C-alpha cells in the first residue's frame, strides 16, 4: 500500500 | 543563482556493516565498522574495543570484505561504494604515523543492467583466485584476483537466471564455485555453477538444482572440514550438499525473519542469528564421524540466547564478546555467558553506544530560556523507540552565587590535615587578599594569620608537610598546621618583587623579571636553591611532579617577553634545551603540563587569544607536532581539573573551552557560560567535587557535565514516534506514537512489552462512530510529554486499524487555546492507498487531554501546517485550507487539486505553498482575493521527494529517494505565462544520505545567512545555510584546490562522489559547498596549505582563520 510504504521509507528498505 | 553550503554536523551512528580480521597485525584482532561514509578501525582488548583509526570515504559503504590471498603478510580490504566504486585498502603503519593505502581500485558499473531486488551483493572466493559481484539483475561480475589487475579489470558473465536472493562460494570445490537462490514462476530454487575464469564461462556446479523454500533467503557457506550451503528461510532451515540434504522447522524461528548470520567457531560449527524481534540465536551443526575421510553431520538445533538491539550487523570477537551493529536501535557489546540469569538470558550487555537511529522527524526546542537551542529527535523504531535530546556544549551546575568584582586567582585549601573534603580557600583580589573559609555552606571572610591582606597574591597552594603558602608582590610568606603564624619566611635579597610564580607540594619556581629561583619546604622552614638570569623578561613559568614521580619534578619549561617564545630546559641545573621559536606580537600568557593515560603535553596560551600546541617528552625534552587555533580574543588561562578517570584541563577565556580526552587526542569544545577568568577543583563538605570560577564579578561552584560537543540525552519509549511537537505555552511535547500488537484467541489484540502508551501515566481512547461500510497491527497513539521530566503525562490511543500521520500545535483563527491537531488515515491490505482518514483537535488543560473538534476526510491526511489562524492539511491529493468557526469547529475554504500525492507542505510566513511526491515540488499563493489558490510555479524534474524546506522567498530546498539534494528558484525572465510557470533546479548535489526532516534552528549562538538542520535515515545530523556571492566563488575555488591536495581514501574523485545521481542521469553539483571538505583544511600540513594558495587578494594563514568562522555554526 502507499503508507505500509511511507512508515518503511522512513527507517530504510 | 543559488549558493549553498551544507555541514555534517553529527556523522551518521548507524552501523551499515562490520566485519572482524587481522587487517591492523597478523597477530591482532580486528573490529571493522562501517557507518554510511565513515569506517571505524578497532583492535579487540580485554576490555572491549581499543579505538585506532577513523576514516571517511567519499561514498557509502555496500561491501566490505577482509581477505588475504597468498604471499600477503595481513589481511587487506577491499570496499565497495554504491556509486559502483570497487577498491583495495591496506593498513600501514610508519611506527607512530597510522595510513590506510590503496592496493587497486576502479569503477565497476556497466551502462546496461537494471539493479537488482536486494541491491549489491559482493562475494570473494575461499582461495582468493577472485571476486565475484553481483551488481546488476541477469549479470554476475567477476573482478580475477592478480597481482596486476590495480585497476580491477573485471569481465561479465551471463546468467540464465534473473532474481538471485544470495550468493556464496563455497569451500572444497575444485574450480571456484559459486552457490546460490534465484526465483521463478515454479518458485525458489537452488543452484551451483563452477567458475572457469579462463573461458570466461559458467560451466555448472558440483550438484544439481535442488529446491529450496518459498522464503529463503541467505545462503550461507561452509568451511574446510564440512563444506556445503546452509540456507535460511522462514520458519526452516535447509542445509544442502552433492546429495546430503538436512532440514529443520522449529516453531522458535517461525516467529520472526532471521535476518542476519555470522560463524562464531573458524571449523564452522557454531553460528549467530539475527531477528527483526532482536533475538539472539546459536545455529549449532552436530558432528558426525565415519573417521576415514572427512567428518559429515547428524542433525543441527537452535537456541535462543537472548536479546539483543534489532541486529543489522553482526560479530563475534575474542571470548563470548559479541558486537551487535544497530540500524534502527543502538549498536552495543555483548558478552555471550554459558548460564543464564532472571528470564532465562545466555546474553549479558557490556556497553551501549549511541545511534540517534532512523531520525524520523526532530525539532528545535530551547528547555533552558537562553538562546542556544536543544534539539529533539524521534528516533529509532520499534522496541528500540526514543526521544533524543541534542545539546551543544558542555554546561555548568550552580549552587551558589556571591558578587565580588575583580577576582585575580583562586587554589585549593584545607584547614585540616585530615579531611581532603577542602574546607577552605582564598582568592586573589584587586591588588589586595581576603580570605574565604566555610562553615560548610556560609561564605566567610574573616583574616587568618600568617596570611598578609593588604598585598597582592599570587600563589596559593597545598605544600604537604604540615604548611601553607603564599606567594605575593613582595615576600613569600609562610604558615603550619600546628602554631599558625609566620613559620617561615622568603625574601628576595635587593628589595625587589616578585612577578611570575609555580608551586606543586614540595617544589617552587619564582621570577623577578629575567631572574630565577628554585625553592623548597621541608618540616616548618623556607630554603632557597639555585638561580638563573634569562634572555628577556619571564612572562610564565610551570612546575608539577608528573607521572614518574611522587611530589617531586623532573624537567621543565618556560616563555618570555620580547622574542615571543617557549622555552625547554632542566630544573636544578637551570640549563636550556631545545626552544620553540614563536611567531606574533603579544606575550604568551600561560603555559602547562598534563598527564592522561600515555603521553605528556606542553600547551602555551597567547595574549590575542589563540593557542598553541606540543609534545614535551618526560626524557628526551624535545618538540613535536605545531598548529594553530582560536578561542577567545582575550587572555587564556590555562588550569588543570578534576572530572572522571580522565582528570583534564580547563581553558578560561570570554570563549571558555574543555580539554578532555578522545582515543588518545584531546578534545577541544566550547563551555555554556558567559565568561570564564579564573578556574579550579574543589571538594568541599558543603560543595564536593565542585569546580569554582570567577569573572568580573560572581563566583560560581558546581560539577561539569560531559565531554564532547554534542551531549547526548535518550528517552527510552520502547514503541516508535512518528512525528513531534512543541507547545510551549503548556511545557510539553506531543509525541505520536506505534505499537505493534499480535492477534489473540478471543478476537482482539494485545501487546508484546510495557510501551510508552501502555505505562502511560493517565489514558484515554477514541469514541468517534463515524465508520462502517499470524496477524500483525499498530496502534497509534498522541503521547504528552513533561518537558521538565520527560515522562509521559498523556497517552490517547486513536481507533483499530487508524494510524495518526500529522501533528500541529497552534492558535486557529480568534480562538485563544493553543491545540494539538492529528491527521489520521484509516489501512487495510486491500485498498493501495487510504480513502477515509480524520483530523481531531485536542485541547491540553491544567493536565487533562481533551478531544475538541473532529473532521472526517475521503483520504489521507499526510501533513498539515498552521496558515495564517487557518489550518493547511493534505488529504490523499487533495490539499486543502481549512478555517476556524467561532463554533470551535474546522469549516472549509478553496482547495488546490493538482498533485499526484502530496506528501510535505511547508508555509513561507506570509501566503506561499510547496511540495509533492513523484513530480518535484510545486509552489501557490492563497489570495485573499476569494481565499482561492493559484499555482504559481512547479518544478517540472521528475523527483521522488522525501523532505521540503522554503529557505527563504525564492529558494526552495527538497530532498529525494536517490540522496540528492536540490534546490528550486523562480525564473524571472520576461514571457511570464510559461517561464515564470516552471522553476528551475538551479543546484543539484549528492549528500549521501536520506533526508526526512528539515527545519528552522540552530544548537549554537548566545560570515553566513539562515541555518536549517536536517535529520537522516543512518542518524547523521546536517545543516544547510545559504551563502553570500563572493563566499561562494572563493569557496568553490578553494574546494577545487582542496582535492588536489588531500588524496582520497579508495581514490575516489571528490566532484564524482558530490555529482547529482538518480537511474536516469548524472549531474555535476552547482550551487552547493559542503564545508565537510572544507573543514578539511584545517587538518591539513603547513606544506601542503601553502599550496591551496598562490593566488583583492589572497593570504595563505588568513583562509585558516576564516574556515575557524565557519566550524562555528554549530
Amino acid at each position: 500500500q502507499a503508507l505500509p510504504a511511507l512508515r518503511e521509507r522512513e527507517l530504510g528498505s | 543563482m543559488s549558493y549553498n553550503y551544507v555541514v555534517t554536523a553529527q556523522k551518521p551512528t548507524a552501523v551499515n556493516g562490520c566485519v572482524t580480521g587481522h587487517f591492523t597485525s597478523a597477530e591482532d584482532l580486528n573490529l571493522l565498522i562501517a557507518k554510511n561514509t565513515r569506517l571505524e578501525i578497532y583492535v579487540v582488548t580485554a576490555e572491549g574495543l581499543r579505538p585506532v583509526k577513523e576514516v571517511g570515504m567519499y561514498g557509502k559503504i555496500a561491501v566490505m570484505e577482509l581477505f588475504r590471498p597468498k604471499g600477503e603478510s595481513k589481511d587487506l580490504l577491499f570496499i565497495l561504494t554504491a556509486k559502483y566504486n570497487a577498491c583495495i585498502l591496506e593498513y600501514k603503519q610508519s611506527g607512530e604515523s597510522i595510513d590506510i593505502i590503496t592496493r587497486a581500485h576502479g569503477n565497476v558499473q556497466d551502462r546496461i543492467g537494471r539493479p537488482s531486488e536486494t541491491g549489491i551483493i559482493g562475494i570473494i572466493d575461499p582461495e582468493c583466485r577472485m571476486i565475484g559481484l553481483r551488481l546488476y539483475d541477469g549479470l554476475f561480475k567477476v573482478i580475477p584476483l592478480d597481482r596486476d589487475n590495480k585497476e580491477l579489470k573485471a569481465f561479465n558473465i551471463r546468467l540464465e537466471e534473473l532474481h538471485v536472493i544470495d550468493v556464496k562460494f563455497l569451500y572444497g570445490c575444485q574450480a571456484p564455485t559459486i552457490c546460490f537462490v534465484y526465483q521463478d514462476p515454479q518458485g525458489r530454487h537452488v543452484k551451483t555453477y563452477e567458475v572457469s575464469l579462463r573461458e570466461k564461462e559458467f560451466n555448472k556446479g558440483p550438484w544439481k538444482q535442488e529446491n529450496v523454500e518459498a522464503e529463503a533467503s541467505m545462503v550461507i557457506a561452509v568451511p574446510e572440514p564440512f563444506g556445503g550451503a546452509i540456507i535460511i528461510g522462514q520458519e526452516s532451515i535447509t542445509y544442502h550438499n552433492g546429495d546430503k540434504y538436512l532440514a529443520i522447522a522449529p516453531p522458535i524461528i517461525k516467529q520472526s525473519t532471521i535476518v542476519c548470520h555470522n560463524r562464531v567457531d573458524p571449523n564452522g560449527s557454531r553460528y549467530l542469528l539475527g531477528d527483526m524481534e532482536g533475538r539472539l540465536f546459536m545455529l549449532l551443526l552436530e558432528k558426525e564421524e565415519q573417521m576415514d575421510g572427512t567428518v559429515t553431520l547428524k542433525d543441527l538445533r537452535v537456541e535462543l540466547l537472548g536479546e539483543t538491539s534489532i541486529a543489522e550487523c553482526l560479530t563475534y570477537l575474542d571470548n563470548g564478546v559479541v558486537f551487535v551493529g544497530s540500524r534502527l536501535g543502538d549498536s552495543q557489546l555483548v558478552k555471550l555467558n554459558v548460564d543464564s540469569n532472571e528470564q532465562g538470558s545466555y546474553v549479558v550487555a557490556m556497553e551501549t553506544f549511541t545511534n540517534l537511529g532512523p531520525i524520523v522527524d526532530m525539532c528545535v526546542v530551547d528547555l533552558e530560556r537562553q538562546g542556544q537551542g536543544q534539539l529533539v529527535t524521534c528516533s529509532g523504531a520499534f522496541k528500540e523507540g526514543s526521544l533524543r535530546i541534542i545539546r551543544n556544549g558542555i554546561g555548568i551546575h550552580e549552587h551558589a552565587s556571591i558578587d565580588l568584582p575583580g577576582i585575580k586567582g583562586l587554589w585549593p585549601l584545607r584547614s585540616d590535615p585530615n579531611r581532603e573534603t577542602y574546607d577552605t580557600l582564598v582568592l586573589s583580589f584587586v591588588g589586595q587578599t581576603r580570605v574565604l573559609m566555610l562553615n560548610g555552606e556560609e561564605v566567610e571572610e574573616t583574616e587568618l594569620m600568617g596570611f598578609v591582606d593588604d598585598q597582592q597574591t599570587f600563589f596559593c597552594g597545598n605544600v604537604a608537610h604540615q604548611q601553607l603558602i603564599q606567594i605575593t608582590s613582595a615576600s613569600v610568606r609562610l604558615v603550619s598546621q600546628e602554631p599558625k603564624a609566620l613559620v617561615s619566611e622568603w625574601k628576595e635579597p635587593q628589595a625587589k618583587n616578585i612577578s611570575v610564580a609555580s608551586c606543586n607540594s614540595s617544589q617552587v619556581v619564582v621570577a623577578v623579571g629575567r631572574a630565577l629561583y628554585y625553592l623548597q619546604i621541608h618540616p616548618q622552614e623556607l630554603r632557597q636553591i639555585s638561580h638563573t638570569e634569562m634572555e628577556h623578561e619571564v612572562a610564565c613559568l610551570d612546575i608539577t611532579p608528573l607521572g614518574d614521580s611522587n611530589g617531586l619534578s623532573p624537567l621543565c619549561a618556560i616563555g618570555l617577553w620580547t622574542d615571543i617564545s617557549a622555552r625547554i630546559l632542566k630544573l636544578p641545573s637551570f640549563e636550556l634545551l631545545h626552544k620553540e621559536m614563536l611567531g606574533g606580537e603579544i606575550i604568551p600568557r600561560s603555559i602547562l603540563m598534563t598527564t592522561f593515560e600515555s603521553s605528556h603535553y606542553l600547551l602555551c596560551a597567547l595574549g590575542d587569544g589563540a593557542l598553541f600546541y606540543f609534545g614535551l617528552n618526560i626524557e628526551t625534552g624535545l618538540l613535536s607536532d605545531r598548529k594553530k587555533v582560536t578561542l577567545g580574543t582575550q587572555p587564556t588561562v590555562l588550569r588543570t581539573f578534576r572530572s572522571l578517570s580522565t582528570t583534564n584541563v580547563f581553558a578560561c577565556s570570554d570563549r571558555p573551552t574543555v580539554i578532555y580526552s578522545s582515543n588518545h587526542k584531546l578534545v577541544f569544545s566550547n563551555v555554556n557560560l558567559k565568561e570564564v577568568n579564573y578556574m579550579c577543583p574543589l571538594n568541599s563538605d558543603g560543595y564536593p567535587d565542585s569546580l569554582a570560577l570567577a569573572n568580573n564579578s560572581t563566583l560560581t561552584i558546581g560539577t561539569i557535565d560531559e565531554i564532547q560537543k554534542l551531549h547526548i540525552r535518550t528517552v527510552p519509549l520502547y514503541e516508535s514516534p512518528r512525528k513531534i511537537c512543541y507547545q510551549e505555552v503548556s511545557q510539553c511535547f506531543g509525541v505520536l506514537s506505534s505499537r505493534i500488537e499480535v492477534q489473540d484467541t478471543s478476537g482482539g489484540t494485545t501487546a508484546l512489552r510495557p510501551s510508552a502508551s501502555t505505562q502511560a501515566l493517565s489514558s484515554s481512547v477514541s469514541s468517534s462512530k463515524l465508520f462502517s461500510s499470524g496477524e500483525e497491527v499498530e496502534v497509534h497513539n498522541l503521547l504528552i510529554i513533561d518537558q521538565h521530566t520527560f515522562e509521559v503525562l498523556h497517552a490517547h490511543q486513536f481507533l483499530q486499524n487508524e494510524y495518526a500521520l500529522s501533528l500541529v500545535s497552534c492558535k486557529l483563527g480568534k480562538d485563544p487555546n493553543t491545540y494539538f491537531i492529528v491527521g489520521t488515515a484509516m489501512v487495510y491490505p486491500e485498498e493501495a492507498e487510504p480513502k477515509q482518514g480524520r483530523i481531531v483537535v485536542f485541547q491540553y488543560s491544567d493536565g487533562k487531554l481533551q478531544t475538541v473538534a473532529e473532521k472526517e476526510v475521503k483520504g489521507a491526511v499526510y501533513s498539515m501546517v498552521e496558515f495564517n489562524g487557518k489550518l493547511l492539511a493534505s488529504i490523499n491529493s487533495t490539499v486543502r485550507l481549512y478555517e476556524w468557526t467561532t463554533e470551535k469547529d474546522v469549516r472549509t475554504e478553496c482547495n488546490h487539486y493538482n498533485n499526484i500525492m502530496a506528501l510535505y507542505l511547508k508555509t513561507k510566513g506570509d501566503f506561499i505553498l510547496v511540495g509533492d511526491l513523484m513530480r518535484s515540488v510545486l509552489l501557490l499563493a492563497y489570495k485573499p482575493m476569494e481565499g482561492n489558490f493559484e499555482e504559481i510555479a512547479r518544478d517540472f524534474n521528475p523527483n521522488w521527494m522525501s523532505a521540503v524546506e522554503i529557505l527563504d522567498d525564492d529558494n526552495f530546498l527538497g530532498a529525494e529517494n536517490a540522496f540528492n539534494l536540490f534546490v528550486c528558484q523562480k525564473d524571472s525572465a520576461a514571457t511570464t505565462d510559461e517561464e515564470r510557470q516552471h522553476l528551475q533546479e538551479v543546484g543539484l548535489f549528492h549528500l549521501g544520505e536520506f533526508v526526512n526532516v528539515f527545519c528552522h534552528g540552530s544548537l549554537v549562538m548566545q560570515p553566513t545567512q539562515g541555518s536549517v538542520l536536517f535529520g537522516t535515515v543512518n542518524g547523521m545530523i546536517g545543516l544547510v545555510t545559504s551563502l553570500s556571492e563572493s563566499w561562494y566563488n572563493l569557496l568553490l575555488d578553494m574546494q577545487n584546490r582542496l582535492n588536489k591536495v588531500i588524496k582520497s581514501v579508495g581514490k575516489i574523485e571528490h566532484s564524482f562522489w558530490r555529482s547529482f545521481h538518480t537511474e536516469r542521469k548524472t549531474e555535476p553539483a552547482t550551487g552547493f559547498i559542503d564545508g565537510d571538505l572544507i573543514e578539511s583544511f584545517l587538518d591539513i600540513s603547513r606544506p601542503k596549505m601553502q599550496e591551496v594558495v598562490a593566488n583583492r587578494e589572497a593570504t595563505a594563514d588568513d583562509l585558516i582563520k576564516v574556515v575557524e568562522e565557519l566550524t562555528r555554526i554549530h
